[PDB]
DNA sequence: TTATTGAGGCTTAAGCAGTGGGTTCCAGGTACT
RNA sequence: UAACUAGGGAACCCACU
DNA sequence: AGTACCTAGCTTAAGCCTCAATAA
């Protein structure tokens, strides 16, 4: 549902880099470049990213039952 | 193939050369249409592509029509496994 | 210099789907059936229904208008009921359904707006609460913007309607029976749509040896069908064989019909033949005029209810028994090859709404039964009797809910209803998407279960139970659609507006040169020119007119005929039109659906343009389709 | 000549491989107070 | 001054080898 | 009101029907 904190193969650190990888593909970088940027160069960290679904925004849309 | 482990030199061939002539109840693949396989030959068409006949490997990839064929096979395999478990169990049975 | 270049067709070609699956989506078939249910079906089976009547001060009750509200829940006042909170509270999402009943003793009231029954509502149907929300909207309510609908909540629990797969009324299928005793047999199963009787099916049937047998609803032993054609009001041989042989110049089928008129000299009238088949009915008749009375109500209502089931219509009905023992000729002559039970164009799938318009069928048979039960035993005092109390509403609402629930159709059959598979969400499309043969799955017969020619596009190769339903249960391809039914008046106001001449206004001199053309399978008349008119029928299903784009409308060549099906239960799906080797889709098309959100354009204006049509498998014959562009 | 006792053609049960899990259902109807 | 068990049937559906 | 209670297809063995030698 949200951004692994690490790269299930090496255990790279990924979880930092999913809303920096939103802000450079907003920035009209292709995919490989914002890879690139974030210094994910092994595939393993690439489809950490590439490959990502961020459904905790979806799940947000709800109200919670308590507040 | 040649230590025996797993599969066979038709398998080998199949992927690399040829899949073959899709049967079905040992007959090409019967006009189901109107003396059509497929809506996309024509009538009367007794050819090797419009009868069931894949001349794409595997690693090629199949045609559409091609691909049809195959999974028409391929059902008939399933059927045969299927009512072949259900009717052998009373032979064992009877026989014991 | 419009056209699709081959280097833009992959795009474009995937922008049509995209646009389609933005119009569609994956659960039109449910939704249509459910809403196609409600809107009209219901009307159209409380209205059918007949007047009730009770006698001595006689006095009868009619229904006239269906109400229905929003999915409401009550003790205390009533208020609208989400399904998430039907979900939790293990609820029934369902609405109340109002009708309001005349009374007429004579003293005429209005019983307005009387509540007669809960419908449980399928989700993200017209008649959900969930429709046209928007996402926002719907997370508000706690439900899923990606959910699908096309379910029932039936105690909190999501039942799906898997659609049956049902042989074609209307339509004469010839096929052989292997060591029977007879050889070639005709059938047609016979239901004149939109009343939806119990159906009746006929067998006009060859003994092995050469005589022709007619096989008769609620008559016990088989019967000669020329004295069919004499009770009919035929007393003669050059009617009844010009009923069947419309060539004087064929002697081989003179020849077959032979042993027939040769077994059939015993009678040569009307009643005596009257006598003869109801002479060996269901209930055998006491005496000879009741025989013959008997007889000709199985003439009038079980033989043949298509084609017409009011009186005044046997020259009709003896053209249509005629075509059916020319269709058992042919067969025999071997001009026609044997029907394939298989093929898909000979098949129907029982949608949501057929399905539920059989339950509300039986269910209104039955409301409708205990108000006699209740107005017979207030009548025998003199009082009368109030129609709240005479109404039960428990009956349909529980029938309805535990067919449902449990999904044994019917007061028959089990695994209609299904709860729905949540486990991922390609299961619960795939569940939604499902299709069901009946055929016992105990059998080892490998033809019902073979992946037949005929399920390219319509049916999905792959995806069977590899257990004892396969090739049993199958999955709907994804551009597939069923038809969800519609009326065949403006087909047939048309039709006698373009030059088409009726079955009772023609000599059948006529019939050998001319094209015989079917209407939902009932033969309608005859037409000399087929090609203008298969060409003026597509001009018009191309562009939206009259005729619907989900009509199908099958002109077989070699031998006459021009087959028009307009009933519910047709799978058909999108086809690109090719014309002088030439798509009709232009690179304007694609330009227009690229901005699908900005200019409104959508599919429906890609099949308004003669773009793009609907095609199912009996019109997938006559098509000559190409794979790709290229 | 003629019954009489023998042998060829029609319906109808009795069958039809195994292991888990889930769902629904096993009752209203007037009296009477 | 530890008082010690489990529960029915009939149908359907799905999955698995 | 609560409720007493009285009520689709297969194959095959077995049982059941009409026509021909044969003595009375
Ligand atoms: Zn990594």
């Amino acid at each position: 549902m949200i951004i692994p904190v690490r790269c299930f193969t090496c255990g790279k650190i990924v979880g930092n880099k999913w809303e920096a990888y939103l802000g450079l593909l907003q920035a009209e970088y292709t995919e490989g470049d914002a890879l690139d940027a974030l210094g994910l160069k092994r595939y393993c960290c690439r489809r950490m990213l590439l490959a990502h679904v961020d459904l905790i925004e979806k799940l947000l849309n709800y109200a919670p039952l308590e507040k | 193939v040649v230590s025996g482990a797993k599969g066979s030199k038709i398998n080998i061939s199949q992927v690399i050369a040829v899949v073959g002539q899709q049967n079905v109840e040992g007959k090409r693949i019967p006009f189901g249409f109107k003396h059509r396989t497929l809506p996309h030959f024509i009538k009367d068409d007794y050819g090797p592509e419009s009868r069931g006949f894949v001349e794409n490997s595997y690693l090629a990839g199949l045609t559409p029509t091609e691909f049809f064929f195959h999974a028409m096979g391929g059902r008939e395999g399933l059927i045969d496994t299927a009512v072949k478990t259900a009717e052998t169990g009373y032979i064992q049975r009877r026989l014991i | 210099d419009d056209e699709i270049t081959p280097d833009l067709w992959q795009e474009a070609c995937w922008i049509v789907i995209s646009s389609y699956f933005d119009e569609k989506g994956l659960v039109r078939q449910q939704l249509d059936s459910f809403d196609e249910f409600i809107q009209m079906s219901v009307q159209r089976i409380v209205e059918d229904a007949p007047p009730i009547d009770l006698q001595p001060p006689r006095y009868l009750l009619k229904f006239e208008q269906i109400y229905l509200s929003k999915p409401t829940h009550w003790d205390g006042a009533p208020s609208p009921m989400m399904p998430n909170e039907a979900r939790l509270r293990n609820l029934t999402y369902s609405a109340p359904l109002y009708v309001d009943i005349t009374k007429t003793v004579q003293l005429q009231t209005q019983h307005q707006k009387t509540f007669i029954g809960k419908i449980p509502i399928m989700l993200r149907s017209t008649y959900c609460l969930l429709n046209g929300l928007t996402d926002r909207d719907l997370c508000e309510l706690n439900e899923c913007p990606l959910d699908p609908g096309g379910y029932f909540i039936i105690n909190g629990s999501e039942k799906v309607l898997i659609a049956q797969e049902k042989m074609a009324t209307n339509t004469v299928y010839v096929f052989a029976k292997k060591d029977s005793k007879y050889a070639y047999t005709g059938e047609c199963r016979s239901c004149l749509e939109n009343s939806s009787r119990p159906t009746s099916t006929i067998w006009v049937s060859m003994l092995a040896r050469q005589r022709i047998v007619a096989t008769l609803p609620y008559i016990k032993q088989e019967v000669p069908i020329i004295i069919v054609f004499r009770a009919l009001g035929f007393v003669s041989d050059r009617d009844i064989l010009e009923h069947i042989i419309y060539d004087f110049e064929d002697p081989e089928m003179m020849e077959m019909v032979k042993p027939s008129l040769d077994e059939a000299f015993v009678i040569q009238e009307q009643n005596v033949a009257l006598n003869f088949i109801g002479s060996r009915g269901a209930k055998p008749g006491v005496t000879k005029e009741k025989r013959i009375k008997y007889a000709k109500e199985v003439l009038q209502k079980e033989m043949l209810p298509h084609v017409g089931v009011s009186d005044f219509c046997e020259t009709k009905k003896a053209y249509f028994l005629g075509y059916m023992v020319h269709r058992l000729l042919l067969a025999a002559l071997g001009r026609r090859e044997l029907d394939d039970r298989d093929h898909y164009g000979n098949k129907r799938l029982d949608l949501a709404g057929p399905l539920l318009a059989f339950l509300f069928r039986g269910m209104f048979k039955n409301l409708l039964k205990e108000v006699r039960i209740y107005a017979q035993k207030f009548i025998d005092r003199g009082k009368d009797f109030n129609l709240e109390l005479a109404i039960k509403t428990r009956i349909i609402s529980d029938g309805l809910k535990y067919s449902l629930a449990t999904g044994n159709w019917g007061d028959a059959r089990a695994g209609v209803s299904q709860v729905l598979n949540r486990l991922t969400f390609a299961s619960t499309l795939s569940h939604l998407r499902r299709l069901n043969s009946p055929i016992g799955r105990d059998g080892k017969l490998a033809k019902p279960r073979q992946l037949h020619n005929t399920l390219w596009g319509m049916v999905c190769p792959a995806e069977t139970p590899e257990g004892h339903a396969v090739g049993l249960v199958k999955n709907l391809a994804l551009m597939a659609y069923i038809s969800v039914g519609s009326q065949p008046s403006p087909i047939l106001e048309f039709l006698e507006e373009w030059s088409m001449e009726n079955l009772e206004e023609i000599s059948p001199a006529a019939i050998a040169d001319a094209t015989k053309i079917f209407v939902n399978g009932c033969w309608v008349g005859i037409h000399k020119d087929p090609e203008q008119l298969m060409n003026t029928l597509r001009k018009l299903r191309r562009q939206m007119d009259i005729i619907v784009s989900e009509v199908s409308m099958i002109r077989d060549i070699r031998e006459r005929e021009i087959r028009i099906y307009t009933d519910a239960g047709r799978i058909c799906r999108p086809l690109l039109i090719v014309e002088k080797q030439k798509l009709l889709l232009k690179k304007r098309h694609i330009d227009q659906l690229k901005e699908r959100e900005y200019n409104n354009y959508s599919w429906q204006d890609l099949v308004a343009s003669g773009v793009v049509e609907y095609i199912d498998t009996l019109e997938e014959e006559t098509v000559m389709l190409a794979m790709t562009p290229d």
